[PDB]
């Protein structure tokens, strides 16, 4: 998310066993970036 | 810094002949280039400059018409294309170069030069 | 004829008067964007008691 110029990244990995779809659960994610970039963002992509 | 001629020697009069001077080693930057000749018992004697941003060119009257002073910056060379060859026009050649930019372009004329090749032979026969 | 280089070199040699001598100069100059600050100064610590 970006909220007043600052980039927040959390984040969080688990194991799983599950092909088909997402598992049911719950589990939080932790913070790990914060960045102070004051940059504008309505568009991203992924890159595999 | 090294200024290596190349080109002249022997020409009949009303020929033409091509110098050469390139410029090695690390410079930091290059002003001007100059032709300078001195013929045997003479005083050496302004022949043309050329400003190496942009081009410009500045000529002792002598030459004016006759010679032309050109530059290839990739190359970091300096010509001079000697054409209407004249038994005057025999001396040895010189070279120079300076890093001091003037606003002005005719100054080139007078300016001492930092940097002096060894002197290439012309000689223009009958 | 009325027609100049815009440029001109300094003559900076060793023995040249302190007004003509090189002399290097850096300008700070400080900006408040709508972005975050992220040149702060120290603020140094004290023990713990
Ligand atoms: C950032 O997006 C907002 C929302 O459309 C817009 O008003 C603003 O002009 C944009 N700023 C930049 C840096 O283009």
């Amino acid at each position: 998310k970006n909220i007043d110029g600052y980039f927040k990244i959390y984040s969080k990995h688990t194991p799983i066993n599950l092909v088909r779809d997402l598992p049911q659960g719950f589990s939080a994610l932790e913070p790990l970036v914060d960045l102070p970039i004051g940059i504008n963002i309505t568009r991203f992509q992924t890159l595999l | 810094v090294q200024l290596v001629e190349s080109g002249g020697g022997l020409m009949q009069a009303g020929g033409s002949l091509r110098l050469s001077c390139a410029v090695s080693g690390r410079t930091f930057s290059t002003a001007a280039m100059g032709w300078f000749r001195q013929a045997p018992g003479k005083e050496r004697e302004f022949v043309a400059a050329i400003r190496w941003s942009g081009g410009s060119a500045y000529y002792a009257d002598s030459v004016k018409g006759r010679f032309t002073i050109s530059r290839d910056k990739a190359k970091n060379t300096v010509y001079l294309q000697m054409n209407s060859l004249k038994y005057e026009d025999t001396a040895v050649y010189y070279c120079a170069r300076t890093e001091y930019v003037s606003y002005l372009l005719s100054d080139y004329a007078t300016w001492p030069y930092d940097y002096w090749g060894q002197g290439t032979q012309v000689t223009v026969s009958s | 004829f009325n027609c100049y280089f815009p440029l001109q070199s300094y003559g900076f040699q060793p023995t040249n008067g302190v007004g003509y001598q090189p002399y290097r100069v850096v300008v700070l100059s400080f900006e408040l964007l709508h972005a975050p600050a992220t040149v702060c100064g120290p603020k140094k610590s004290t023990n713990l008691v």
